[PDB]
């Protein structure tokens, strides 16, 4: 197998690995917002860069751990000045035109990009200097809120990041489109010209949309995602 | 005179753009009186495929579409024998400002690219071709599709070609004016049926393209560029310009000059003969010109810039870089903070939204930057800010547009970032006087 | 300047028009969302008139055709906004002093916001 | 829309493999924005059921381009370049003074019924700048005040635009400034 290392350590992998889940492996992180299990990998929020090397031989630009295919005796760098000031300028432009709701947003504490927030945005700048949280001081994006794109899916096309996931499931997972976005730019937005949103398995993408855009109706407003009490067990509707 | 081609030496034929605009020269029978189509049939019964794109590969015959990869390498990577169908795409999307060379090609002169696609299909096995248009030309379109349609009536597109084991078929496919659609792994999704989101480059159209099926993608120009290296000679072809650019090039210029338009050049002409000798010089002091088309960095006005050749390798030694060959002039009369403000205003009209960097920052945050300084509120932050936000955009983003948003601009601090500083702490609006009449 | 005030009031004044317009033809309105400035302000003082900032106009099938947006209280580049879903329709209006509202240099009374949204409920909206 | 016209169903599907009817959503579309003048549901949900795709996918797509209309739109919407070209040819106050005397947003349409405005990125004519498309025709160039006037003029009277006296003189591929 495959030979990697990351920032101290070596790992056996097997070869067809994406350099993320060698990181991971390996024991260390880096942000997640494009891609997603069982789903295609493609470079789309640009969290997952690394430093790259295969001779000391560092690549130009930021390598997309997501969607890099790994080789033999690679050089993994996920801690370096450049990449943590990357990482935290991305998580700037992404939370850029988000829509104020956290307090009384449904997705609350389980929201991915709240976690990778604080997790690697505002690189320490050097002094015990004023800190700006954000540069963008200038009017955001609203579009429709609220919208129920179904009996049990509640739409906020405001809190979308525009991630591929519930597209990339749609078209993947059930084999049923009844969502993609509509324009382009930053005016990009989600939306059907199936309404009844036909297919049996919609539901989950309510758990993948890494922001709180699709929301459960049937569990909107009960409760915050720490305050349930959570019960695994296995379901006995059908005999899967 | 010692051989080599840099400008207006007298031996210079000129090919490509010689029967542009003549009247009726989008007849078939114009193009068969001045010897079309000959080219063609010696190919298609003496050349072996890999004898024609070891043709191209010694004309030195680079991208014309900017990127500058030897066609005839680009060629050799394909599978060049695999039993699936294969295809070859025209990119007639022509969307960058200040480029309007092919369109003239395309509009009077088709049957030289059909003749140039039929070699390339020759060359890679492709039985079948498609031409993506962008949906503002129309002449062209209707030019092209009479052009298919004598072809297909005198037999030149059939099952068997001139009785050779060899077939072709060509099909027009008009867009409908979106610039990141001309990118050469969207423009295949655009087609497809799909929203022109880019794909994946590790897995390369000669490997993977329309369909599945190993397409190979060429510039009109270089189409074009193909018949007269197939005609007259390769070495005839690589006599022109420098060991890194061989051949000739169709430069446009635009501007305040008194003759603006095209000219079929060679590689290697100063700035100051195409803009004097050509185009008339200017009709106003300009501050700085823009030489490939839009997406390229602005160099100054200089002497020891104007004598600048323009070729692959004596732009990329001045940090610049030659896209097209499309030159726009920008005077002192306008800011280059208004200029930039209009390019990165378009394109944020233009990107597809799949990166974080471009979309957001080039669409929100860029213009922004720019509307707050040149409309008569930016601070000297502003500019810092801006002057920062570059680097977190161009490395990262899976097409290049980005990159081509910020490399105009970054070029504009490095050389003006002053005038900025100054709009910015004189808290004044860009210059706005009458242009037009 | 102080015109910003006048915006808002202009602003709230636009409000009207389309409340009015939800009863003319029979048509859902929504408010979409409320300032948060107003929300989260908790003793800080607020002097704004009206406390909604997104509001729309959504078909029968609640899939909106037509959104106006007022810039908050402290952003830069203060505008007033609309938009035409799905239409790629972008208007950006000011308030200039004198004239009365104008998108740009062209003035938007109620006779034009009317024509707008009863063209986008002809064409755009499903059911 | 595409019920009368099934030949030409039959060569634009045969354009493309069995497997590619999809790709067939772009001609489509583009049939009914000149026929109809801008493009209704209907006509998206005709081209899924023909095609065999979903009416999401393909309005996605359409509302992807910046051509394809889905509102009303003049007999003649005046796409104005405003690229840097046509700009430093005036594109400025070309749209100003247009705006200004239609008396017209960029989503709405004169009350005369036949006039509404669009920009639009490079037209592909630079050095004839400023330049403006009328809906599918070639364009008009290097568009003077009195071009312009002398154009809308023409097209007021229902002149068609390959028959109206355009004053200058518009170079094919190289232009002469004076
Ligand atoms: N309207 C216009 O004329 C415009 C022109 N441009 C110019 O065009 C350029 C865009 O060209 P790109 O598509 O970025 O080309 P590129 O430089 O990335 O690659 C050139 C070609 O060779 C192939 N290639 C490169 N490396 C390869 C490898 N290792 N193995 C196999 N194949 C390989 C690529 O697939 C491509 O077809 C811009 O950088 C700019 O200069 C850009 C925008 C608009
Ligand atoms: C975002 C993007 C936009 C592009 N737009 C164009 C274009 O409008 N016209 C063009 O000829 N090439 C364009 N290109 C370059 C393509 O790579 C081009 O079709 C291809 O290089 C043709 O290959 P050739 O130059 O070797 O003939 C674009 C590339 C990118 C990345
Ligand atoms: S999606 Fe996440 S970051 Fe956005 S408002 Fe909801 S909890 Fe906050
Ligand atoms: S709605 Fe949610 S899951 Fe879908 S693209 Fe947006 S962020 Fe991703
Ligand atoms: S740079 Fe990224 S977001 Fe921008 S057009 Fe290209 S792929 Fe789309
Ligand atoms: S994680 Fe690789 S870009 Fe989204
Ligand atoms: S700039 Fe308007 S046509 Fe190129």
């Amino acid at each position: 197998m495959v030979r990697v290392k990351v920032n101290d350590r070596i790992v056996e992998v097997p070869p067809g690995t994406s350099v993320m889940d060698a990181v991971f492996h390996a024991g260390y992180d880096v942000p997640l917002f494009c891609s997603e299990k069982h789903l295609s990998p493609i470079g789309a929020c640009r969290m997952c860069l690394v430093r790259i090397g295969l001779p000391i031989q560092w690549q130009p630009k930021l390598a997309a751990s997501c969607v890099t295919a790994v080789a033999d005796g690679m050089v993994v760098d996920t801690l370096s000045d450049v990449v943590r000031e990357a990482q935290a300028g991305m998580v700037e432009f992404t939370l850029l035109n988000h829509p104020l709701d956290c307090p009384t947003c449904d997705k609350g504490g389980a929201c991915e990009l709240q976690d990778r927030t604080v997790e690697y945005g505002l690189y320490e700048k050097y002094p015990l200097e004023l800190p700006v949280y954000t540069r963008f001081e200038f009017t955001r994006r609203h579009v429709d809120k609220h919208h129920p794109l179904s009996p049990f899916v509640i739409l906020d096309r405001e809190r979308c990041i525009h991630c591929k996931r519930c597209v990339r499931y749609f078209e993947e997972v059930p084999g049923d489109e009844v969502l993609d976005f509509i324009e382009r730019g930053v005016h990009t937005f989600i939306g059907t010209m199936d309404f009844g949103l036909p297919s049996g398995f919609s539901g989950n993408i309510t758990d993948i949309c890494p922001v709180g855009a699709l929301l459960d109706l049937t569990a909107r407003f009960r409760a915050r995602n720490w305050e349930m009490e959570e019960t695994p067990t296995t379901c006995a509707l059908c005999p899967v | 005179t010692g051989p080599i081609l840099s400008g207006l030496d007298p031996r210079f034929e000129r090919t490509l753009y010689a029967h542009v605009g003549k009247e009726g020269s989008w007849t078939l029978d114009y193009y068969l009186r001045h010897g079309g189509y000959e080219t063609a049939k010696r190919v298609l019964k003496e050349k072996t495929p890999d004898e024609v794109i070891e043709e191209v590969k010694r004309s030195g015959l680079r991208g014309r579409g900017g990127a500058g990869f030897p066609t005839g390498l680009k060629w050799s990577f394909m599978p060049k024998d695999d039993g699936k169908q294969h295809y070859l795409i025209c990119n007639a999307d022509e969307s960058e400002p200040g480029s309007f060379k092919d369109r003239y090609i395309l509009e009077d002169v088709p049957h030289l690219l059909i003749e140039g696609m039929i070699l390339a299909g020759y060359a890679i096995r492709a039985t079948v071709g498609y031409i993506y248009v962008r949906g503002e030309y129309r002449r062209a379109a209707d030019r092209l599709e009479q052009a298919i349609k004598e072809a297909r009536a005198r037999g030149y597109l059939g099952k068997n070609l001139f009785g050779t084991d060899f077939s072709f078929d060509l099909h027009v496919h008009r867009g409908a004016g979106a610039y990141i659609c001309g990118e050469e792994t969207a423009l295949m999704n655009s087609l497809e049926g799909l929203r022109a989101n880019p794909r994946l480059k590790p897995p390369f159209p000669a490997q993977s393209g329309l369909w599945g099926k190993p397409t190979t993608i060429n510039n009109v120009e270089t189409l074009a560029s193909v018949v007269p290296i197939m005609e007259r000679g390769a070495d005839w072809f690589a006599q022109m310009g420098t060991e890194q650019s061989k051949g000739m090039k169709l430069y446009q210029i635009s501007g305040p000059v008194k003759r603006p338009g095209v000219y079929e050049l060679p590689m290697g002409t100063t700035f100051r003969e195409l803009i004097y000798e050509w185009a008339g010089g200017p009709l106003e002091p300009i501050q700085a010109i823009i030489p490939g088309g839009s997406s390229t960095p602005p160099l100054p006005f200089t002497e020891e810039v104007l004598d600048t050749p323009m070729s692959y390798e004596h732009l990329q030694a001045k940090g610049s870089m030659l896209g097209t060959g499309g030159v726009i002039l920008i005077p002192e009369r306008v800011s280059m903070v208004d200029a930039m403000w209009n390019l990165t205003r378009f394109y944020a009209h233009e990107s597809c939204g799949k990166c974080t960097p471009c979309r957001e920052g080039v669409a929100g945050f860029m213009v922004n930057l720019f509307a707050k300084i040149g409309t008569g509120q930016g601070e000297e932050k502003d500019v810092e800010n801006l002057e920062a936000l570059l680097p977190l955009i161009e490395g990262r983003s899976f097409c290049p547009l980005a990159d081509a948003a910020v490399w105009p601009v970054k070029g504009s601090l490095r050389h003006f970032k002053d005038q900025y500083l100054a709009l910015a702490r004189e808290k004044r609006p860009v210059p706005r006087p009458s242009l037009w009449r | 300047a102080s015109s910003e005030r006048e915006l808002y009031e202009a602003w709230v004044e636009l409000l009207s028009w389309m409340r009015e317009y939800a009863q003319a033809k029979g048509v859902r309105f929504e408010k979409e969302a409320d300032f948060p400035d107003f929300i989260y302000r908790m003793e800080r003082p607020y002097d704004l008139p009206t406390t909604i900032m997104t509001a729309s106009l959504s078909d029968g099938l609640g899939e909106p055709f037509l959104l106006a947006d007022v810039s908050p209280r402290h952003a830069k580049l203060k505008r007033i906004g609309l938009r035409l879903p799905r239409a790629h329709i972008h208007l950006h209006a000011h308030y200039e002093p004198g004239k009365g509202l104008v998108t740009g240099k062209i003035p938007l009374t109620k006779e034009r916001f009317f024509a707008l949204a009863d063209r986008a409920r002809e064409a755009l909206a499903f059911a | 829309f595409f019920d009368d016209k099934q030949d030409f169903l039959e060569e634009t599907f045969a354009k493309y493999p069995p497997e590619g009817r999809r790709a067939a959503i772009m001609p489509l579309l583009r049939r009914v924005q000149q026929e109809e003048g801008w493009i209704r549901p209907e006509r998206i949900e005709e081209i899924a059921r023909l095609v065999g795709t979903t009416p999401t996918e393909v309005m996605g797509v359409a509302s992807f381009y910046s051509y394809y209309q889905f509102v009303p739109t003049g007999k003649y919407h005046l796409q104005v370049c405003a690229t840097l070209s046509c700009k430093l040819a005036g594109a400025e106050e070309l749209w100003d003074y247009l705006t200004e005397t239609l008396g017209i947003g960029p989503g709405e349409v004169t009350p005369d019924g036949l006039f509404s405005v669009q920009k639009v990125e490079c037209l592909g004519s630079c050095h004839t700048a400023p330049v403006i498309q009328v809906n599918d025709e070639p364009y008009v160039e290097c568009v003077t005040r009195a071009r312009l006037e002398a154009l809308l003029a023409g097209l007021r009277a229902g002149k068609r635009l390959e028959e109206i006296e355009l004053p200058g003189k518009c170079g094919h591929h190289v232009h002469e400034v004076e």
